[PDB]
């Protein structure tokens, strides 16, 4: 079984930098699974997430 | 080419249908609530036979009967028919001396052995045997030949092999091989006698068995002379070939249309499918050739006879037949099954690839999968069966059963699983 | 891509023209045209590159001599001789050595052709219909004993085998899982063997672990049985050998056949 | 460049809006072609399976190779001839048989990725990203796209349907796959076919493969089987910008029949096969065949029989011909499944301009 936090606490800090790897799309933007802190969900809306083709 | 005369041979492949054929005989069986001898008789008639000779041995006054009881019998008829008595399991060659010894035949005659259901025009086949005929004088029988069904890999009972010519046709060689059920065998060996004399081969083992010959009058005389022989295709033709008589021939056709003979039962379940869906066409049951049949061929593959009684909600399939006068309560998921003339059905009935002979009260609750139930014989209260399962003659199946593949329930009121009386494999009783 | 490799050897079945020390097996006047000539038509009919020449250990130069001198040509041919000849061994040795400087397929056509078929057609075929090896038949002198056999397919036309009749037992035999699938299978007298074989980008890996051919026969189109016991180890599309019959008067040259080559060659 | 002109059959008096003949058996070729282009070409010819989707895929895959093999020169530079080769390609590419409205646009977006890229960077760092990007572009616009259709066909495909399909479209056979295995549901799925084309018999096959309860159909026996069908999907080629589906063979009959009787026809699209292209007719650019496919009976596609059929220039005056591609109704057809989720036939062109 894999789980348990990466660096030091489950839960990220303000600032801080996580990646994510995407599941599912499409409803009220990504609340996927991180890789950076642990493996609960974390959540964007969809203004956030675009910088500058957005569903592609 | 006009008056001929025929020979058929009946009841000759028992006990190989092992569950059945105990009062009932085998060639009397329908295919779909209608006689195998019928076809048989149609061809016969559309040949122009002007007499038929008949082969009864055993359950053989039930056949002379069912004769009787034909439209054959009555003087409209070109021919007439006239049975021959012989005792108790024989030989093809044993009859075939009977007949000379009695001595009818002058000039061609027709010999069919086994159950044939065939929708070829003959005359031009005929035509073609009297021209070659007419070539040269030592010529003796014609064999029909089909193209078998896709790729030979459901057809493991049948394993028939043929070597061929281009230019006249000729036949030379018959091999049998077990193979998937059973390897053993991996040898052939082939006449090296006569090669160069008929220059083109062609060895095909995809065709389908039909055992019918159209003979000269030769063959009785040939019998009388050499009584080693038993069978007619497997010592007899290849006998002939192998220099037993010097400058004799034999015929081979090629035709692409439908014809299978009955030996086993996943064949004749084969056989019953291609009847279903439209193979078939001048076999169909629309036409009604029995006049007694009332048949109609109606949307998504579905038979029917006039007056059958359905009761309201249900779901039908695929390739399916009804008989008149049956009475159908409510549920029947009803794919891929013919059904008998005049049968009560109570409630609930999960079809799926099944068979339904003559005369068959089912009662409540039932879920059959690809199994088959002969004449007069009832189904109560809880029934499953899988794959491959054959019931027998007027077997009275009571309350609560459960069967596994390839079990074989028996006929007689003898050596075979489940008896006729009351519960089969749940309480031993009978004899 | 694409390439092709020309065989060359020595005449030992011929009996009267290929003792001689100076005359080569590849450059032999039999009815006005060269032999070589015909298969460097061929070859150019069929829009090939890169073709290289394999050679035997007798007549190094010859060869090249002929490829240059007299012929049109116009192609960058190349003549190689290789040093593992022993004859008792004609091509498959050659082929094993010469394998790393095939890129993609490889056509074999020997030195000795008599041809009239068209050419396009079989190449054409051995692309399209996705198959390993292809082999040509044709008809027997009609012009005014034992013999050979060659099995043919009629519908999308296939070989299965091909043993002659120089050293068998005196029985025909057939094995059972060889004819249960692929059930149809005709068995030809009046065919001969033109030895046209055309070969596909998977063959490289066999000849260089195990060998086994047989004056490219024995081990090239037989071993394509995935039946019974399947204990060798292939390489993937299932391996199938194929067959295509033509009508034209062109065949191979063996016996006592020249002197009939020269009577069909004036017309 | 190769042959061009003499063919066999006459001009004709009725339609004649396109070129009908080419090359088939190869015969002095230039010393440049790459040979996978040949083997398409010789595949479209006489192909049986594919139609509008696999096609661009397999060209798209053509070219990826074809860039793969391809290296920067000493004297001339990356964008010098390449162009040029395209071109020739497209025009062997119409020479061989007409093309579709999507390999157009993949055509376009190629261009436009010439263009993006400045002859200045290393030439081993540039194919590298060039391939991925293009991968990732398959990905998207087709793949993706195929995911987003079926996503979309799940949510408005109730429990328990009878649907009633043409043609050889992949992503149809992919949704019925679909549903089939992976949902697992109780579908009866009905496939029409017709003469010159083998395409629903292939489906059916392809279904067979699967496990699903086939009912195979026939132009001369339609009414037959809906007189009971509730839900029909037609085999999309095009779509355009008035509202109308420029698809193959005998599908406007089929939707004719539906709006007719109850219920409404639909039809699944991607979002690269839209066109700005006008036309509302099928006498307007009609894709054609030799007539030589409809000699022979039926039953199997090689066959070589002597019968009656073989005469086009022999007998007096004898036209045999026939259309590939005709055109289906603007009303009929309302549902439109796309990559961007929702809209109806009605809405042409709303998603050219968002693209």
């Amino acid at each position: 079984t894999s789980h348990c936090r990466f660096y030091e606490n489950k839960y990220p800090e303000i600032d801080d930098i996580v990646m994510v790897n995407v599941q599912q799309i499409a409803e009220m933007g990504a609340y996927v699974k991180l890789l950076e802190y642990d493996n609960i969900e974390g959540m964007i809306l969809l203004s956030e997430l675009s910088r500058r083709s957005i569903q592609k | 080419e006009d008056r001929l005369q025929a020979v058929v041979l009946t009841d000759s492949y028992e006990t190989r249908f092992m569950p059945l054929t105990a009062v009932k005989p085998r060639c009397l069986l329908p295919l779909a609530n209608v006689p195998l001898i019928e076809y048989t008789l149609e061809f016969l008639a559309k040949a122009g036979v002007h007499e038929v000779f008949l082969i009864c041995s055993s359950h053989a006054n039930q056949i002379n009967d069912y004769i009787e009881n034909s439209k054959w019998n009555l003087p409209w008829s070109p021919f007439k028919i006239t049975t021959i008595m012989s005792p108790e399991a024989r030989c093809t060659g044993d009859v075939m001396r009977d007949l000379d010894n009695r001595g009818i035949i002058t000039g061609d005659f027709i010999l069919v052995s086994g159950d044939v259901l065939t929708n070829i025009d003959f005359s031009k086949m005929l035509e073609f045997h009297k021209k070659m005929h007419l070539q040269d004088k030592d010529h003796i029988s014609t064999m029909c030949l089909s193209k078998a069904s896709t790729y030979p890999k459901t057809r493991t009972i049948e394993p028939a092999a043929f070597v061929l010519d281009k230019s006249t046709s000729r036949c030379i060689y018959y091999q049998d091989l077990p193979l998937p059920s059973s390897r053993e065998k991996t040898s052939i060996q082939i006449d090296p006698e006569l090669l160069d004399n008929v220059d083109e081969f062609v060895i095909r083992n995809d065709l389908i068995d039909c055992r019918i010959d159209i003979c000269t009058s030769h063959v009785p005389l040939i019998f009388q002379e050499n009584f080693d022989y038993q069978s007619l295709r497997t010592d007899f033709v290849k006998g002939v070939i192998s220099s037993d008589i010097l400058g004799k021939h034999i015929y081979a056709y090629l035709t692409d249309e439908y014809a299978v003979r009955v030996e086993s039962w996943q064949t004749y379940d084969t056989i019953s499918q291609d009847f279903l869906g439209r193979w078939c066409y001048p076999l169909v049951l629309d036409s009604n050739i029995q006049d007694d049949q009332t048949y109609s061929y109606e949307s998504r593959h579905i038979y029917k006879e006039k007056d059958v009684v359905l009761a309201q909600s249900c779901k039908i399939g695929k390739c399916t037949a009804i008989g008149s006068g049956t009475k159908i309560g409510e549920g029947t998921k009803i794919e891929n099954s013919v059904i008998g003339r005049n049968c009560q059905i109570g409630e609930n009935i999960r079809i799926k690839n099944s068979f339904i002979w003559d005369d068959c009260i089912i009662g409540n609750n039932s879920i059959i999968d690809h199994s088959l139930i002969a004449s007069n014989a009832t189904l109560g209260s809880n029934v499953r069966l899988n794959d491959g399962c054959i019931i027998g003659f007027n077997v009275k199946i009571d309350d609560n059963m459960d069967l596994d593949r390839n079990t074989k329930i028996s006929a007689s009121p003898q050596d075979l699983d489940d008896q006729t009386l009351a519960v089969s494999i749940v309480g031993d009783k009978g004899v | 891509s694409i390439q092709a490799f020309v065989f060359c050897g020595k005449g030992s079945n011929l009996a009267p023209m290929q003792h001689s020390t100076r005359l080569p097996k590849a450059l032999l006047p039999i009815g006005n045209r060269p032999m070589i000539e015909y298969v460097l038509d061929w070859c150019d009919q069929a829009d090939f590159k890169e073709i290289s020449v394999v050679a035997p250990v007798d007549e190094i130069e010859l060869i090249e001599s002929g490829l240059t001198s007299f012929l049109n040509s116009n192609h960058s041919h190349h003549l190689q001789d290789p040093k593992k000849i022993n004859f008792i061994s004609t091509g498959e040795s050659l082929q094993k050595e010469l394998l790393p400087r095939i890129n993609g397929d490889f056509v074999i056509l020997p030195c000795d052709f008599v041809t009239d078929i068209p050419p396009q057609v079989l190449v054409d075929q051995f692309r399209n219909r996705d198959d390993n090896n292809l082999a040509m038949t044709i008809y027997y002198k009609n012009s005014l004993k034992q013999q050979q056999f060659f099995t043919v397919y009629s519908e999308i036309l296939l070989d299965v085998y091909s043993q002659r009749d120089v050293t068998k037992t005196k029985y025909l035999q057939i094995r059972s899982h060889l004819l249960w699938n692929y059930p149809n299978l005709t068995v030809s007298t009046k065919l001969l063997n033109s030895f046209i074989y055309f070969c596909s980008f998977e063959l490289c890996q066999l000849l260089k672990l195990g060998p086994q051919s047989m004056s490219r026969q024995a081990s090239f189109k037989d071993p394509f049985t995935g039946n019974q016991q399947q204990q060798n180890p292939p390489t993937t599309i299932f391996i199938l050998p194929n067959e295509t019959l033509f009508i034209r008067a062109n065949n191979l040259n063996a016996y006592m056949d020249a002197n009939r080559f020269v009577l069909k060659i004036k017309s | 460049p190769g042959i061009s002109s003499v063919i066999p059959t006459v001009l004709e008096q009725s339609f004649d809006n396109s070129s009908l003949i080419s090359v088939k058996e190869l015969l002095l070729n230039k010393d440049l072609i790459h040979p996978s282009i040949l083997l398409l070409t010789s595949h479209l010819a006489h192909y049986k399976i594919v139609g509008s989707i696999p096609r661009c895929i397999a060209m798209l895959e053509v070219f990826q190779i074809v860039i793969k093999d391809y290296q920067t020169p000493k004297g001339t530079t990356l964008s010098r001839n390449l162009t040029s080769y395209l071109s020739h390609q497209i025009d062997l590419l119409k020479k061989a048989r007409p093309l579709s409205v999507t390999m157009g646009n993949a055509i376009r977006w190629l261009k436009q990725e010439i263009s993006l890229i400045d002859p200045s960077t290393p030439d081993k760092a540039a194919k590298k990203d060039l391939c991925e990007k293009i991968g990732q572009f398959a990905k998207e616009k087709i793949e993706l796209a195929d995911q987003l259709i079926i996503d979309n066909a799940s949510t408005q495909i109730e429990e328990s349907t009878t649907i009633v399909t043409y043609g050889s479209s992949k992503v149809l056979t992919e949704l019925l796959l679909h549903n089939a295995i992976s949902l697992k549901k109780n579908i009866k799925v009905i496939v029409v076919d017709s003469r010159p084309l083998f395409e629903g018999r292939k489906m059916a096959e392809t279904l067979r493969n699967a496990g699903v309860n086939v009912m195979y159909a026939l132009i001369t026996s339609l009414d037959t089987i809906f007189n009971d069908v509730d839900y029909v999907f037609l085999g999309a080629h095009s779509i355009l910008s008035n509202g109308f589906l420029y698809s193959r063979a005998g599908t406007a009959m089929l939707a004719m029949s539906a709006k007719r009787r109850n219920i409404p026809v639909l039809v699944c699209c991607e979002s690269l096969k839209f066109s700005q292209r006008v036309q509302l007719d099928s006498v307007t650019f009609n894709e054609l065949a030799d007539p030589n496919d409809l000699v022979n009976i039926d039953y199997e596609n090689p066959v070589e029989r002597r019968g009656n059929k073989g005469a086009l220039l022999n007998q007096f005056i004898k036209e045999r011909k026939f259309e590939k591609k005709k055109l289906a109704m603007e009303n009929k057809p309302k549902g439109n499944k796309i990559g961007g989720k929702k809209g109806s036939e009605g809405e042409s062109k709303d998603a050219s301009n968002e693209e």
